[PDB]
């Protein structure tokens, strides 16, 4: 995981504790399956901090929705929102790699 | 940016009825400015508030404006009349 | 008989314990009759672990429905899911670019 | 009195104790009348075992109805049903298994 952060305030400078939503498409990364569970994070005194797994994620806040790519090391959430992709990347190559890697783990040399 | 104004009746008494301030979702100085619609009451007819530079939406009761908050302290009427 | 497993998490790397669902069509295995009963399995602290009878099985997880073949020895679930989506039965023996040059890797125990 | 028997599970090897239903058309066996009465049998700890009279019987289970000739001996129930059950729909694991075999072996010296 990587820690992703923002400072969150209203127009009068007071902290705004409304929840941010994080999710992904179903995939394997390291030894683990990542699920489509929508995880809801409160900012605490206006500091938003969340540990995420690298690669594709979905960010939702109010009316807005964004497809972020989480980088390999700690980053500000607004840089990822400003660089968010239009539509999800496919898993077609990854599913072949996983199928081969699975059949190999099922019967080693 | 500090923004201030005195607010009154036609008889020169305080008008402490609430003003409303809001924004689009945006980043300023590395801070996320959320789209929350904040109510502010003048105190003895004085409003004093801190606003982030760039676009802000203002409402009193029926009237509304889209002000552009400058980097320096200013009177709310000069920002309203510029809309 | 045969154990299939996974580690199942959300995009924040915390466990996701929503139910997986397992079933088959009416058929014979090691003498016994296997029925159409939908069996519901919750991961425990993020670990999914299910005894499954070899051969054809159906896996449902939310919107998804995968048709899978349970191997004769213990395995990871995502390899069986990946096999089911990456290799439809009509794959025409395309031979996988030598499994993408085998990713140029292997190791003894 | 012929015992017809089976061991019945779900896909996880756990028992399934949903009832199996046995009946017949009206007919005569060894002089007695056999009626259409539906005999409902529980599998006990996954084991299904029923005494049936020889000749024609109906087996019902969920959506399914099958017709059997109960043989004059002591048969296992899947053998009487099997010709009437659709084969499990062909799925690709054997193809992937072959395609990932055909190695050019690694043999490291360490």
């Amino acid at each position: 995981t990587v820690t992703i952060t923002a400072d969150v305030r209203d127009v009068t400078g007071q902290p705004d504790n409304q929840q941010w939503v994080f999710s992904t498409v179903l995939r394997q990364q390291d030894g683990s399956i990542l699920t489509q569970k929508q995880v809801r994070v409160n900012p605490v005194d206006g500091a938003l901090s969340v540990e995420l797994e690298p690669g594709f994620a979905i960010v939702v806040y109010g009316e807005y929705r964004w497809f972020i790519e989480v980088p390999e090391t700690d980053a500000g959430l607004w840089g990822l929102i400003a660089t968010s992709v239009a539509v999800p990347p496919d898993t077609s190559a990854e599913l072949l790699a996983d199928a081969v890697n699975g059949y190999l783990d099922a019967n080693p040399p | 940016t500090t923004v201030t104004a005195t607010v009154h009746d036609i008889s020169g008494r305080p008008d402490d009825s609430h003003w409303t301030f809001s924004s689009d979702l945006r980043e300023q100085d590395g801070v996320i400015i959320t789209p929350r619609v904040v109510r502010v009451k003048p105190f003895n007819g004085e409003l004093a508030l801190t606003l982030p530079p760039g676009p802000v939406r203002v409402t009193h009761h029926q009237d509304r404006w889209l002000i552009d908050v400058p980097e320096e302290d200013s009177d709310l009427w000069d920002l309203i009349e510029a809309a």
